[PDB]
DNA sequence: TCGCCCCCCTTCGGTGCTTTGCACCGAAGGGGGGC
């Protein structure tokens, strides 16, 4: 049926005509799966022929569908959909069943025909105009347009979204205590009514659905545990994803590894410990999806590691509103996070990672911080309000972290908690300067139209070095001399540059970087005992940087 | 009542941003807020052929602890067409910065009398999300001047005139301005007899349609040179480090008698006694920063920026210029909740306190430069915000070469 | 040989700095999943 529900008018863009495209060759089997949805969709008022006053054409292909031997129409509306207006996308996001209550009866429900029950802008239907080949070289194909919303077409999921919140808020409002969740032409509604006053709902539901022309097919309609939704399996205590299988192969192409990684990420949400670090530097650098990739012994480790978690069965709970919210972070080395999210103990809602390398350099106190803020923002999507935190950082790590670090930054409430490794600072530089520690002063300098350039330093104590280095840059040489003085000092070091550059980032103690050069000085500040670092203004005739700046010339 | 007719700026196309996710309880306050905006046709339902998107959400105000919808119209308000030029601006009074006593009140309502140009409607279009994304968004737009348009004081102008002509007739030595959706009243009047004529403001409004603010005392905070009686080497290149950067900022300020007082390669714990031409030097310089900067005028022409350092134990010093190192306004913002815990709830309240002293200072806000990670800041900010109104701003990692500012 | 949404990982290119590379960031490529 088609819903007498209002058309959502549409417009073309600004200085915009319509598609002029012709049809592609298509096989026999699917000639005929068209003609028996064409002159089957025709009888039903879903199209309409048309003759050559209309000069617009699209052309048509079809795909199979997971239900059975059904095939699902789809026309290429590539050039339409760039010259229709743009929408604003009602979807927002994406329902999770650790979001869902537990509910006395459950059912789920799935809308037939859904984007062919609701009608098309009258005004806009002759943009639609296509073409069913039917063996190509016979006769030349028949044309017609949509009167409903077609597959393919970009307005066609929120307009159908659109009209489908419409019609279900009559029912809404009348009955606040069930829940429906709506996605797509797809419901599942459950509530704390017993069966029999809920399969009452349902049908009313049903019914409801049926005047605006949504029909809700049987052999869609689920009304027994384990429900099958979004991916999931609901059960009424549990739920799980639906299984995961990953490729198994011998030679390993730049595609099959991200298909792989993208399973693992899907894994991740209910699988706890996920890492895909090691599979995803295999992608860097590479410059073909079919250019075969030999796994290194790190990659090959992180797979197995991955295919020993993905054996164990596992699943997820529902949301007590009730209780609090629990999120658990570990610490899994190479800026790889993890957490479980829970409100009674080993009884998890979900899990999820976090290990996004953002900046050149970083430390783990900041990174916990990020993982902190992704897990805030998905607690607040999926259930309204953050949780508490279980962090594995010392209260006085984080004090001192946030009173030496010029930049604002926050945690809400959190609970440390000993599970090694813990997250710390690696080192903190002297807030005043140390007695009886050599003093360095440092510069590098470097020719921009030469990239050659030189590091050096001096000394209270009389030392000098100066190191030419090739291929570099003013801030490398920077960078260089102070890589120098802690390689040639003491375990206390007092150091004076004039490179806000240098200064800038070792201010922040990060503990990882890019950078090659930076690592190399973080593994240096981390063996010393104490460093002051202190900046002067360059060139300004002051001693010791006076000295040293003369030197590297 | 007829429209106004209104445009955006040529050649640019209304609002495209994104809903970001809201807590239950604030998205349940905008359901109960909008649905009776729904029933009294100040806004309606709307689909998604409508292409625009502002993000809206909601504050409570903890001594008026009803909810108030926000909707972040910035992105609106820059690209709406200038009212000066159609000659709607509302010219701000150089009084209100001299009362001892301002209080702002939300006359934001006042707006949804007027209706708004109906091709202008569609670029003013929300939506509401969805716990665990239940359901899609839920989308509106306005029939009338909105909250947070920078268009409804303009077009409101002459009808707030006529509301306000009787209370300052009787009360002319009371100031107000109004910026957006609130009122600025200023007076010289005791605590108490203010407050009372607050009310009395207010009860005129009510029969058509916060805290005090003390401008006397928002101190200057200059540049400071530390007072010691023995200096190091260090010491003194910290000086020397510091008055070459205020040098940008200062006429003739001098340390080449300071500068060679290090001369040589120096341990920078030594101790070097100060010469007589060094003494000489650093007294002068320390007058120089003792009052503040000949030649520094406001251009209400410009766009004012502010920049915020984290000072430690709640402090938060801050500048305001327009032109780079020519600074209107150098301060000192502290607030202690008792707790001393939350840098971005101090920073957000540091903000909030600038931009106003600016409104009631310049008549608008800073452009913000803020010493925070973006995603720090968005993650919390809305939590603390207070005021019906949002400045700009944009996210910097300044490390401190000098703390010029301490 | 299609559409719309979320997520993650990588790459690319635009912006602004008292720069000459560098760091930041948004958009677009790939993948996962939903309907
Ligand atoms: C969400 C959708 C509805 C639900 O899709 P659906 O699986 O429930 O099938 P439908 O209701 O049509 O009939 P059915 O429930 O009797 O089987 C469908 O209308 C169309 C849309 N959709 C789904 N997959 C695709 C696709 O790949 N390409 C396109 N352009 N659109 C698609
Ligand atoms: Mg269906």
């Amino acid at each position: 049926p088609i819903s007498p529900i209002e058309t959502v008018p549409v417009k073309l863009k600004p200085g915009m005509d319509g598609p002029k495209v012709k049809q592609w060759p298509l096989t026999e089997e699917k000639i005929k799966a068209l003609v028996e949805i064409c002159t089957e969709m025709e009888k039903e008022g879903k199209i309409s022929k048309i003759g050559p006053e209309n000069p617009y054409n699209t052309p048509v292909f079809a795909i199979k569908k997971k239900d059975s031997t059904k095939w699902r129409k789809v026309v290429d509306f590539r050039e339409l959909n760039k010259r229709t207006q743009d929408f604003w996308e009602v979807q927002l996001g994406i329902p999770h069943p650790a979001g869902l209550k537990q509910k006395k009866s459950v059912t789920v429900l799935d809308v037939g025909d859904a984007f062919y029950s609701v009608p098309l802008d009258k005004d806009f239907r002759k943009y639609t105009a296509f073409t069913i080949p039917s063996i190509n070289n016979e006769t030349p194909g028949i044309r017609y347009q949509y009167n409903v919303l077609p597959m393919g077409w970009k307005g066609s999921p929120a307009i159908f979204q659109s009209s489908m919140t419409k019609i279900l808020e009559p029912f809404r409002k009348q009955n606040p205590d069930i829940v429906i969740y709506q996605y797509m032409d797809d419901l599942y509604v459950g509530s704390d009514l017993e069966i029999g006053q809920h399969r009452t709902k349902i049908e009313e539901l049903r019914q409801h659905l049926l005047r605006w022309g949504f029909t809700t097919p049987d052999k869609k309609h689920q009304k027994e545990p384990p429900f099958l939704w979004m991916g999931y399996e609901l059960h009424p205590d549990k739920w799980t994803v639906q299984p995961i299988v990953l490729p198994e192969k011998d030679s390993w192409t730049v595609n099959d590894i991200q298909k792989l990684v993208g399973k693992l990420n899907w894994a991740s949400q209910i699988y706890a410990g996920i890492k895909v670090r090691q599979l995803s530097k295999l992608l860097r650098g590479t410059k073909a999806l079919t250019e075969v990739v030999p796994l290194t012994e790190e990659a090959e480790l992180e797979l197995a590691e991955n295919r020993e978690i993905l054996k164990e069965p596992v699943h997820g709970v529902y949301y007590d509103p009730s209780k609090d919210l629990i999120a658990e972070i570990q610490k899994q080395g190479q800026g790889q996070w993890t957490y479980q999210i829970y409100q009674e103990p080993f009884k998890n809602l979900k899990t999820g990672k976090y290990a996004r390398m953002k900046g050149a350099h970083t430390n783990d106190v900041k990174q916990l911080t990020e993982a902190v803020q992704k897990i805030a923002t998905e607690s607040i999507v999926i259930w309204g309000k953050t949780p508490k935190f279980k962090l594995p950082i010392q209260k006085e790590t984080w004090e001192a972290w946030w009173t030496e670090y010029w930049q604002a930054t926050w945690i809400p409430e959190w609970e440390f908690v000993n599970t090694p490794p813990l997250v710390k600072l690696w080192y903190q530089l002297e807030k005043e300067p140390i007695i009886g520690a050599e003093t360095f002063y440092v510069d590098g300098a470097a020719n921009r139209e030469t990239k050659l350039g030189k590091a050096g330093y001096v000394t209270d104590r009389g030392r000098q070095k100066v190191v030419p280095l090739t291929d570099t840059t003013n801030q490398k040489t920077e960078l260089q001399a102070i890589h120098l003085a802690l390689q040639d000092s003491g375990l206390e070091v007092n150091i004076v540059t004039d490179s806000q550059y240098a200064l800038g980032i070792i201010q922040a103690q990060p503990d990882k970087s890019e950078s090659e050069l930076v690592s190399q000085i973080i593994e240096q500040l981390i063996k010393k005992e104490k460093v002051y670092l202190a900046w002067v203004p360059a060139h300004k005739g002051i001693g010791g940087n006076e000295q040293v700046d003369k030197l590297v010339s | 009542i007829e429209t106004v007719p209104v445009k955006l700026k040529p050649g640019m196309d209304g609002p495209k941003v994104k809903q970001w996710p809201l807590t239950e309880e604030k998205i349940k306050a905008l359901v109960e807020i909008c649905t009776e905006m729904e029933k009294e046709g100040k806004i309606s339902k709307i689909g998604p052929e409508n292409p625009y998107n502002t993000p809206v959400f909601a504050i409570k105000k903890k001594d008026s602890t009803k909810w108030r919808k926000l909707v972040d119209f910035r992105e609106l308000n820059k690209r709406t067409q200038d009212f000066w030029e159609v000659q709607l601006g509302i010219p701000h009074p150089a009084g209100l910065k001299q009362k001892k006593s301002v209080t702002v009140l939300d006359v934001g309502d006042a707006y949804f009398s007027v209706p708004l140009d109906k091709d202008f409607r569609k670029y003013t279009a929300f939506t509401i999300p969805s716990i665990n994304n239940e359901t899609p968004g839920i989308r509106y737009q306005y029939n009338v001047l909105p909250q947070g348009w920078k268009g409804s004081p303009a077009i409101f102008q002459s009808s707030m005139t006529k509301i306000l002509e009787p209370f300052r007739k009787q009360n002319p030595d009371i100031v107000i301005y109004q910026y957006m959706d609130d009122l600025y009243v200023g007076s010289d009047l005791e605590i108490g007899q203010h407050r009372t004529k607050i009310e009395e403001l207010r009860q005129h409004l009510l029969r058509w349609g916060g805290y005090e603010l003390h401008p006397d005392k928002w101190t200057v905070q200059p540049i400071v040179l530390p007072e010691k009686d023995s200096w190091t080497v260090n010491d003194i290149q910290k000086l020397v480090g510091k008055l070459n950067w205020a040098s940008q900022i200062y006429a003739g300020i001098k340390v080449r008698q300071l500068s060679k007082l290090l001369r040589g390669t120096k341990a920078l714990t030594e101790v070097v006694p100060l010469t007589e031409e060094a003494e000489l030097e650093l007294a002068e310089n320390r007058e120089i920063l003792k009052e503040p900067v000949h030649g520094v005028y406001y251009d209400p022409s410009k766009d004012l920026i502010a920049e915020i350092q984290k000072q430690g134990q709640g402090q938060w010093t801050y500048q305001i210029y327009q032109e780079p190192f020519k600074n209107l306004k150098t301060g000192k913002y502290a607030r202690m909740k008792g707790a001393h815990t939350n840098d971005v709830k101090q920073l957000t309240e540091a903000v909030q306190k600038i931009a106003t002293e600016s409104i009631v200072i310049w008549g608008k806000t800073p452009k913000f430069k803020l010493p925070i990670q973006k995603e720090t800041w968005e993650a919390w900010w809305t939590e603390y915000w207070q005021a019906t109104w949002i400045p700009e701003w944009e996210f910097v990692n300044t490390p401190p070469l000098v703390k010029l500012w301490y």
